[PDB]
């Protein structure tokens, strides 16, 4: 019966983060390099 | 049967029926746009000709 009222719940708390945002097409996309952030000196292979 | 099954099953078919009417009314609403390409490609000879 064109049911679309499945949920409308929170819109939770938000902050502000330095991230890397570009514009490709009409889709605004992140960018992130994961070498220095999470795999710094960890001796686990980067996938 | 008077139980909750026999009533809810009838509700199942009606909301099933509710989708099919919205389907085939959308069929001719878009089917008109289809036929317009077939009457424009019955005519329209190619540009080099």
């Amino acid at each position: 019966n064109r049911e679309t009222l499945d949920e409308l719940e929170s819109a939770p708390q938000t902050t502000r983060v330095r991230a890397d945002l570009v514009a490709i097409g009409d889709r605004l996309v992140f960018l992130e390099a994961l070498e220095r952030r999470i795999y710094a000196a960890t001796n686990v292979p980067y996938p | 049967d008077g139980t909750g099954i026999s009533l809810h099953r009838q509700l199942r078919a009606i909301q099933q029926l509710a989708r099919n009417v919205q389907a085939v009314l959308g069929a001719f609403e878009r089917g008109t746009a289809d036929q317009m390409l077939h009457v424009l490609l019955e005519k329209a000879p190619p540009l080099a000709l």
